[PDB]
């Protein structure tokens, strides 16, 4: 689990962009049709999201081109 | 190295967040509570008459 | 003196006393100020 969400906000520093992004995930991750990116400790989505965030691994462009590429597959 | 009252603890605060940052001053925080109590109860103080 | 039109540039406010980082868009600093304002008052000795 995250204790504190800073090392994830200064990869996208708004601390705004960073809660929509995450719910984002969080979304994908929840509704089914996607995996978690990152090993799962047994903790809940938003956590995952954020960790992914925090190691660099989700962001906003490479979401949209992931969504992109999903599309493009289909 | 000094007395500690009440703002210099404050100030010691400030300074591990300025030049730190956050998740070090958080624990920092935590211990410093957990430190506090914990010697303010061994010295036993107390009011009297 | 933010010149801006519904709302006030991230520089002209400063910094916000939150955070040590400046201030990120979207922030509601009306309230925040109206709230630091109004929160001691409760406390003045009139
Ligand atoms: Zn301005």
């Amino acid at each position: 689990a995250r204790v504190t969400v800073q090392d994830a906000v200064e990869k996208i520093g708004n601390r705004f962009d960073l809660v929509l992004v995450a719910a984002r995930r969080a979304r994908q991750m929840q509704v089914g049709g996607k995996d978690p990116l990152v090993p799962e400790e047994n903790d809940k989505t938003t956590v995952i999201a954020l960790r992914e965030i925090e190691e660099g691994l989700i962001n906003n462009q490479i979401l949209d081109v992931r969504e992109r590429q999903e599309q493009q597959e289909q | 190295n000094q007395a500690l009252g009440k703002k210099a603890i404050s100030k010691m605060l400030n300074t591990c967040y300025r030049i730190l940052g956050l998740k070090p001053t958080v624990i920092f925080a935590d211990q410093i509570m957990y430190t506090g109590f914990a010697y303010a109860a061994r010295s036993g103080a107390s009011v009297g008459i | 003196s933010c010149d801006t039109d519904f709302g006030v540039c991230a520089h002209c406010y400063g910094r916000d006393l939150a955070r040590g980082h400046i201030i990120n868009k979207g922030e509601a600093i009306g309230v925040i100020a109206a709230q630091s304002i109004g929160e001691p008052g409760t406390q003045l000795t009139m």
